[PDB]
Formats: C-alpha cells, sequence, structure tokens
RNA sequence: AAGAACCUUACCAAAUCUUGACAUCCUCUAGAGAUAGAGGACAGGUGGUGCAUGGUUGUCGUCAGCUCGUGUCGUGAGAUGUUGGGUUAAGUCCCGCAACGAGCGCAACCCUUAAGCUUAGUUGCCAUCAUGGGCACUCUAAGUUGACUGCCGGUGACAAACCGGAGGAAGGUGGGGAUGACGUCAAAUCAUCAUGCCCCUUAUGAUUUGGGCUACACACGUGCUACAAUGGACAAUACAAAGGGCAGCGAAACCGCGAGGUCAAGCAAAUCCCAUAAAGUUGUUCUCAGUUCGGAUUGUAGUCUGCAACUCGACUACAUGAAGCUGGAAUCGCUAGUAAUCGUAGAUCAGCAUGCUACGGUGAAUACGU
C-alpha cells in the first residue's frame, strides 16, 4: 500500500515434528476453515511416505520443499509498444511462500485417490528433482533466462 | 437527503421524552390514545402559543402539561377555561386529569414559537427577507449563542422556488451535548406551501 | 382509494383470514407494525419528535 | 412480598428503587438490596427513503431494565406502606404478596 | 389436498340446485362461479356453464371428471403463440 | 494451596485452578484429551508452562463455558498464566515477554446493512 | 374413478 | 413490496348503486354474493403536472472542503486571507507572510467492545460440605477507574511532528457504529401523507363473485443447489451466542416409516417452553464410474392452515432419475477474528423465504512497491 508497510503473521511450532513449515503446510492445505480435515492429509503422509523410504520423516520432506525454492522469477513493466518481462531475483522469504503452494496444488493435479497419498507420492518424486512442482521452478527459470536481455530495465 | 433532525440526534443523549410512561400490551392503544388527544389541542389552542406537550400516566388517569408560552389565553380569568378544556377530554373515553399550564417568558428563543412568528407573517404577504431578519435580530440581543434560519419555496409567487438561509452565531450541529432546538412550520398562500426552519442555540 | 377502503377496514368483515391490519394514522397497507399499529414512515416521524415511548437511536 | 421494577430509562429506576427500600428500612424489616436482572434491547430496521432505496436503513431500538427487591421479615406496618405512589410515573412496580 | 377427515368441498348450492333435478326428464346446462367444489359421482350427466372470468364455458360431467373440480375443465388464459 | 485466576477469549469464560501436582487437566468432569479434538490446542494451553520452565508441578482443574474448542482451549492458556502471577507474582517479566497476559481482544464484528456481511458487499454491475 | 371416489371417503 | 388463493387491490367481465361505502350541518326465504322480504348545502378520486410546492431520500463522499466580517491590492471582473517551508487520516498543527480574526465542516463530547475496582446475591454461581446451605468463583448492571504523546532515548531548531522503549488489559483518532458541510444532478417521490392549478361528479366515484399481477419462441441484473474421495451414506459423541412467547410459546406420555395427530404440565417468563446447534470428533463402509455422485421433472398416496389451496401454499412416503466432469469473450467482493464454509434467531404473517435486518463456532493467504 501506498503509506508504508505491515507485519506478516508469526505461527507456533507444530506439536510432533517441531517445525513452522508445517504448520505453514497446513494453511496452504486447509481450505474453506477446517483444520481438522487437514491435519489427516498431513500427518498421514508423513507416515504413508515414511514407509516407502527409510530416513526420517522431515529430512526427506525438507529436501522435497528446497528444490522447488525459485531462486529467479519475471516482473513486468510497459514500453509503448510492448511491455517487458523483466527478471528480478526472490527475498528469502517469498522462496519459502511459493515452494509451499506449488507443493500443494500440485498435488490436485494428481491421478491417485486419497490426497493422504497424492501429497505423499508428491513430496517423494519431488525429493529426486522430478514432476510437476519442480519443473515450475523451470518453466519459471528459463523465463528470467530468455529475459535475460532485459535486465536493465529494472527498479 | 443531507442532514439529521436536530431532536433525533438527541434524545436519549440530553433529551427525554414527550410520554414518559410504560406498557407491554395495550402499548398500541396507549399511544393512539395519546395521538388522538394531541392532535386535539392542535386545533383547539391553535390559536394560542403553545410549545410542547407531554403526556403522563398513572393508574387510570392522565397528567397533561400544556407549556403554552402566553399564558392568561389559555387559562382565563378565575381557571374558567383551563376547566373547559377538560370537559372537552373526557369525552376520550376516561377522565383525563389535571392539565397544568406552565408559562415561557422570552418568547423568542423558542424554535416552535419563533417559527410561526414567521410562518403566520407570510400568509400576510411580508417580504420574506425582513421576516426572517428580524428574528436572527431579535434572539441575539436576548442572549442566544447562535441562531440560524430558513425558508423554502416559490417565494413571492416566483414560478421556480428557491431556499434563503440567513445565520448568525454559532450554530454547532454535529457536537452532541449541546442543546439545540429545531421546528419546521408551513404557511399556505395563493402558490402553496413554505417551509420555515429555525434552530435556536444557547 | 383512502377515505373508502379505511371505511371498510374499521369494519368487521365475513372471515377472520380477511383483517389486513392498515396503518391507523394514515391509512397504508403496507409496512406495519402491531405493537405500534405504525407503518415505516410514521414510526421514524414520530419517534423523532419523542412522542413514542422509550425510544432512541441505536449504535452498538 | 416479592416485587419487581421496569422502566425504559435507568435513571428513575434506581431513584425509586433505592429511594423506597429504605422506607422498608424505615420500620423494623431489613430487604435484600436491589438485585439488577437482565435488561432486554428490542431493535427495530427500517427505511430511510420514503421510496426506492433499500441499502439505506435507520435502527432504532427500545430498553426495558429491570431491578429485584425482596425484604425479609415483614410486620403489620411494613405492607401499610405498600401504597406509598410516589414512582416518577413511567416506572411499573409488580407486587405479588 | 383437502383431508381424509374433511370430505370433498362443494359449494352448497351447486348440489341443491342439482339434487333438485334427481329424478327430472332432462338436463339444461346449470350456470355456476364455483369453480372450487370438487365433482362428485353425483354430477355423472350434467353439463354445467363455470365461469372463467368473462364468459360461462360450457362442459358436460362425464365419469372420469369424478375426482376433479370443476374448473379444471375452463381455462383462464388465453395463449396462441408467440 | 491452591491458586486462582479467569481468563478470556472470544465469549469463552473459563476458570482455572493451579494446585501442587503432576501433569494433567481435567475439565468439566473430563479428561482434556476427550475435551479438545486436536494435539495443536494441548500443546499450546501449556504455553505458560515452557515459557516459566515448571513443565509439570501442577494439576490443572478447570472449569469452561461459552465458546467452542479454540476459545476455550484458549481462554484457558489465560489461566494457567493468570494464575501463575498469583503464586509467584515475580514470575510476571517473562511470562509477559511471551505476550500471555493480553486478554486478546479480536472479537466477532457487526454485521452492517446493506452488505452481506461485516465487510462484504454485494456483486457489483454498473450494466 | 367413482368407486375411488366412494371407498377414499364414505360414499 | 418488513408476506399476491379471497381480502389486500389501486386493471378485466358480468351482476348492481345515486346526499352515497366515510364527515358535517340540518332465526327463515330467493341469490356466486352485496342485497331485498320477513320474523340539500355537499362527499368522494391510489385521477393530471415531481418542470408549480412543502416534507423525506440517494449521489459525488466521511472527500477535506466551502466561505465571511474588517483591512489592504486592483480602472474593473477579482485577489488576498485559504498561498509558502515543513509535517497530518484531516484548511490537523507549527513557522513564515498585508492580513487580522471568525462560521460551517475535521477531531472530541454519544453508544457498543477489550482490564479492573466499591454496591448488591434471585431466577444466576457451586470453592470449602451431605441439592440443605452459602456470595467465594462468573453472571447480571448502576457508580466509578482507565489512554493524554504523561513519561523515558534521538533524528528536527522551521516548530510542529516522526521512528523506537518501559510501566499497561489495550498505544499513538484501541476495534467497530451513529454522526453526511456548501453546493451538484430542474436526480426520485403529487401513490403513504399535505397541497397551488386544471379536470370528472346516475362516475374517473361505491358494493360483490370470479378472473388477473403466477401469462412464455425468448435477452439481461441478484442469488441458490452441485458437479464429489479435504466427498456420499449410516451409526456413537462433544462445545455457542443473539433474540420471540396469551384468547401465544406448547414439554413429558402415547400413535404414526414421515410430515404430523390426541391428550396436556409449566410459564406474561434470567425460572418454563421454542432449543437438537449443524460443522467437529471415534468408527464400519463404498473405490472413479454421469456412479450409492447430483436432486430437476413427473405419476401416485397423504398431512397441516384456511369459508377455499382449481387456476396459484409450505412440508412428507414410494416410484420416476433431467442437464451437470469446475466454465468463451470479459467481469466482482474482500487488508483480521475480515474473506470462505456452518448453523440459530427476528420483522411481515391465518398459511408460505433460497430474500432482508441480526447472531454467534471453525477460520486462512498476501500487500515488494507506486
Ligand atoms: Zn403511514
Amino acid at each position: 500500500p501506498r503509506k508504508g508497510s505491515v507485519p506478516k503473521r508469526d505461527v507456533l511450532p507444530d506439536p510432533i515434528h517441531n517445525s513452522k513449515l508445517v504448520t505453514k503446510l497446513i494453511n496452504k492445505i486447509m481450505l474453506d476453515g477446517k483444520r481438522g480435515t487437514a491435519q489427516r492429509i498431513l500427518y498421514s503422509a508423513f507416515d504413508l511416505v515414511e514407509q516407502r523410504s527409510g530416513r526420517d520423516a522431515l529430512e526427506v520432506f525438507e529436501e522435497a520443499i528446497n528444490n522447488i525454492m525459485p531462486v529467479l522469477e519475471v516482473k513486468a513493466r510497459r514500453v509503448g509498444g510492448s511491455n517487458y518481462q523483466v527478471p528480478v531475483e526472490v527475498r528469502p522469504e517469498r522462496r519459502t511462500t511459493l515452494g509451499l503452494r506449488w507443493l500443494v496444488n500440485y498435488a490436485r493435479l494428481r491421478g491417485e485417490k486419497t490426497m493422504e497419498d497424492r501429497l505423499a507420492n508428491e513430496i517423494l518424486d519431488a525429493a529426486n528433482n522430478t514432476g510437476g512442482a519442480v519443473k515450475k521452478r523451470e518453466d519459471t527459470h528459463k523465463m528470467a533466462e530468455a529475459n535475460k536481455a532485459f535486465a536493465h530495465y529494472r527498479w | 437527503g443531507q442532514k439529521i433532525n436536530p431532536i433525533g440526534l438527541r434524545v436519549g443523549i440530553i433529551r427525554d421524552w414527550e410520554a414518559k410512561w410504560y406498557a407491554e400490551k395495550d402499548f398500541a392503544s396507549l399511544l393512539h390514545e395519546d395521538l388522538k388527544i394531541r392532535k386535539f389541542i392542535d386545533n383547539e389552542l391553535k390559536e394560542a402559543s403553545v410549545s410542547h406537550v407531554e403526556i403522563e400516566r398513572a393508574a387510570n388517569r392522565i397528567n397533561i402539561a400544556i407549556h403554552t408560552g402566553k399564558p392568561g389565553m389559555v387559562i382565563g380569568k378565575g381557571g374558567s377555561e383551563i376547566e373547559k378544556l377538560r370537559n372537552k377530554l373526557n369525552a376520550l373515553t376516561d377522565k383525563k386529569v389535571h392539565i397544568n399550564v406552565i408559562e415561557i417568558k422570552k418568547v423568542d428563543l423558542d424554535a416552535r414559537l419563533v417559527a410561526e412568528n414567521i410562518a403566520r407573517q407570510l400568509e400576510n404577504r411580508a417580504s420574506f427577507r425582513r421576516v426572517q431578519k428580524q428574528a436572527i435580530t431579535r434572539a441575539m440581543k436576548l442572549g442566544a449563542k447562535g441562531i440560524k434560519t430558513q425558508v423554502s419555496g416559490r417565494l413571492g409567487g416566483a414560478d421556480i422556488a428557491r431556499a434563503e438561509q440567513y445565520s448568525e452565531g454559532t450554530v454547532p450541529l454535529h457536537t452532541l451535548r449541546a442543546d439545540i432546538d429545531y421546528a419546521h412550520a408551513e404557511a399556505d398562500t395563493t402558490y402553496g406551501k413554505l417551509g420555515v426552519k429555525v434552530w435556536i442555540y444557547r | 382509494a383512502k377515505t373508502s377502503m379505511v371505511a371498510k377496514q374499521q369494519k368487521k368483515q365475513k372471515y377472520a383470514v380477511r383483517e389486513y391490519t392498515r396503518c391507523e394514522r394514515c391509512g397504508r397497507p403496507h409496512s406495519v407494525y402491531r405493537k405500534f399499529k405504525l407503518c415505516r414512515i410514521c414510526f421514524r416521524e414520530l419517534a423523532y419528535k419523542g412522542q413514542i415511548p422509550g425510544v432512541r437511536k441505536a449504535s452498538w | 412480598i416479592r416485587i419487581r421494577l421496569k422502566a425504559y430509562d435507568h435513571r428513575v429506576i434506581d431513584q425509586s428503587a433505592e429511594k423506597i427500600v429504605e422506607t422498608a428500612k424505615r420500620s423494623g424489616a431489613d430487604v435484600s438490596g436491589p438485585i439488577p436482572l437482565p435488561t432486554e434491547k428490542s431493535v427495530y430496521t427500517i427505511i430511510r427513503a420514503v421510496h426506492k432505496y433499500k441499502d439505506s436503513r435507520e435502527q432504532f431500538e427500545q430498553r426495558t431494565h429491570k431491578r429485584l427487591i425482596d425484604i425479609v421479615n415483614p410486620t403489620p406496618k411494613t405492607v401499610d406502606a405498600l401504597m406509598g405512589l410516589n414512582l416518577p410515573s413511567g416506572v411499573d412496580i409488580e407486587i405479588k404478596l | 389436498a383437502r383431508s381424509i377427515k374433511k370430505g370433498p368441498f362443494v359449494d352448497e348450492h351447486l348440489m341443491k340446485k342439482v339434487e333438485a333435478q334427481e329424478g327430472s326428464e332432462k338436463k339444461q346446462v346449470i350456470k355456476t362461479w364455483s369453480r372450487r367444489s370438487t365433482i362428485f359421482p353425483n354430477f355423472i350427466g350434467h353439463t354445467f356453464a363455470v365461469y372463467d372470468g368473462r364468459k360461462h364455458v360450457p362442459v358436460y360431467v362425464t365419469e372420469d371428471m369424478v375426482g376433479h373440480k370443476l374448473g379444471e375443465f375452463a381455462p383462464t388464459r388465453t395463449f396462441k403463440g408467440h | 494451596v491452591e491458586y486462582r485466576g479467569t481468563g478470556r477469549r472470544k465469549n469463552s469464560v473459563a476458570r482455572v485452578r493451579l494446585v501442587p501436582g503432576e501433569g494433567n487437566i481435567t475439565v468439566n468432569n473430563r479428561d482434556v484429551r476427550e475435551y479438545l479434538p486436536f494435539e495443536s490446542l494441548i500443546l499450546d494451553l501449556n504455553q505458560p508452562f515452557d515459557v516459566t520452565e515448571t513443565k509439570g508441578n501442577y494439576d490443572v482443574l478447570v472449569n469452561v463455558h461459552g465458546g467452542g474448542f479454540t476459545g476455550q482451549a484458549q481462554a484457558i492458556r489465560h489461566g494457567i498464566a493468570r494464575a501463575l502471577l498469583e503464586a509467584d507474582p515475580e514470575y510476571r517479566g517473562s511470562l509477559k515477554r511471551a505476550g500471555l497476559l493480553t486478554r486478546d481482544p479480536r472479537m466477532k464484528e457487526r454485521k452492517k446493512p446493506g452488505l452481506k456481511a461485516a465487510r462484504r458487499s454485494p456483486q457489483f454491475s454498473k450494466r | 374413478r367413482v368407486e375411488r371416489f366412494n371407498k377414499k371417503f364414505g360414499l
């Protein structure tokens, strides 16, 4: 807004895994205002995945949100007959908003049945640099490359 | 419809209703009982200077207080006509006790009497710029902190209607704790209806 | 119109499905309370002068 | 002995209640201090416009305040003040004996 | 509709002028307004002139009408096409 | 030898009664893990107990009224902490730095007319 | 129809 | 329009009426029924013109404005003040300056919300005890506390202010309301009401029955229900508030597969009733198909209110099983307990809501900047 800036809202850790990267992933999972049926989907997919792969539940999830952290990205201006897409560098707290919704809306776009395991097959494929969520820090990373020419039009 | 009836911003706050009584049932009868009589002092005492009526109930009998800026007229010598209304209202289906005449002296500081020494001077065809400019003119001498006035409509015949407001002193309408009076009226003439609205602050 | 239709509503009609209220100040059918017998114009035009007990505005 | 207090304004419902409870404390009898009971707010929204403008409305209301008073030792001379009618014309008292 | 415990509703004068030629020679059409009364078996054979608002239009009561109302068989609106 | 405190949150009122004992919390004839349905609320209504570092020293003994499960699981935590500046009031420097002696005034908002909600306008088409 | 009517009521 | 089967009802056809359906002064009998047979001074109009009015109302817009006296400047129209350096949500404040002051606005005085403290203890509350007894706890509501850039650092010497800090329940007009300047639009309203001018007066007035506003090739505005697996279904199991209630809420019992019926306590109501909150939670289950999804449309058989649900009311049982797989061009709301979903409650009301005015439970995501 014009007048200035504001804070955000600072959420207290999970009961169990003891991070705030799993409270801010329920707020991406929650919908319509129902934190009941979002905490089935998020503790039934740390142990629907913890079987499949024999290391911890939180180091195969937290490497599943660090292949997805887009480091560059495009923003726009106009010219007067063209409208060029500039590439800007991404802050250290916006890469954590996008990795966590590039992982949860690339899960309703999947052909499994119950979203215990869509979210479960997407934290284990995305841990190996592959599939849906983690081409999209690659969709979004040529566009900051193709446009490497228009960088001087920056702010 | 831009601004708000200074009795309406100010009842409850610093004003008190002109019907101080209580009913749960019989509210639909005990209210329209009063309109039935209040509109009877509004044709019976039309030619005297009354500016409020209250209607106070206790144990199946009423206690009215007409405020009559010109007493002497309302009563009669020896109370001979303050009772002649009392036997006129008891035909309002009860015995209607205790008419009580209080007198107002500074008779130009009342938005109901002022409003009508204007509104009745226009049906006798006075100018509309000196009927009002002489009551902004009487009422700061008596002590007002601010008076304001306005006539409205077909002023002097003219086929197009305007509003012509003169004013004086401080009349702070928006402040809540300040007590401000007001009253419409309306003159009727060869041309239609006039709109006299007076506003006194003190 | 009015002054013909109100004097056929202060008149007990056949079947008591047939008592429409119709305000007892002006005559208007149209939005009329029971606790007052006063439509939406007259409640506001009377509760401003102050002649309806216990009423003020509401600011909660 | 159980009595009730009503009025649309609170200014004469304590000016009344705690005015005449020591009309009982006059003689030999003691009464429970007045107990306030849940008061009610009714509310009616109407249309400001005489014609076609919903969305511009106006609200009003009307309350009723209630008050409790009960005494614990009536004498032959503690209810002969029952008709001490001095309440200021708005209040409505409820006696049930 | 009406109920089991209430009967059928017939308008109290559509019966008397029908049970007044109980045993009579011929049937002349009966002049009605009561579109709202039900049809009994008694009417079977009658041709009533009901009211559709401006004209009494006639229909003759048969035995497949014997649970209906008198005015289901008399249009009120007119609509030829657009 | 029990301490006292009322805390409110959002139209729930809960009266809490700190005693000397071991970790356990009973609410309205019930064990709160039958009372509270998420493990999210039973972690932070003993937030007071990890800021002062008296993790297990008390049995809790709550009485609740109003609201739903969040506002009751949260009017409580304002009892546990407004009954522990009553035992050692010199605890009060640090139970107030975690922001735990705020009543939290954020209530539910009036509905306004000609709007479909507090702040939700009707759909605008201009033509 | 005629029989149905009488049966439902009593006639 | 905060309630169209009659009435409402201001339109239609038939059946009818003349000082009038309303002021004022002088039990049987024909009938769809009103109605009948028995036992003049004048009213009146929901007729016309909102471009002849008064009152009331939207709008730009809660935007920071809109001027006046007296002085000066200008041949005058006009200007100044009201600009300028700063800052503020704010013509809000300081400083400067041919202006010096003042009015309407702005803020604040008003409510309702977030911590307390005296007064009080039924109908409320239940700590210390077996509901007796208690006023603690919390609730109710009167009085009265409280929030002012008071204080404390350091950038400003335009001087205001600005960022941070510490007592605090809340910190910088706390959160939300009422509160709507001068004028603009010859905006809306002669139909709620009153009314100048012009019309009608065996009618353009008046009373009934029935019809109509519910008409359907179609095009638009506001909503509602869904297209499912964060779902269906059918079982155990918790937790709110805000309000209505006399010829009106209407319990427990019984009867019904169900809408609901018959009996009937108590309550003019902090006591009693409406009143189960539904989301939620623990479970069995179904496993991607126009499906157990979805609930339109019809035939049937019923329940209620009412003189009467035929045109044309809500509900329930059984059968019927429609289009709909997340939306073209473009378009809308919302900055916090708000958006989204979920349920309750009121006014109109015999009867009928998906609409309007309220109320609380669960409750996010983002605001780099300009
Ligand atoms: Zn009216």
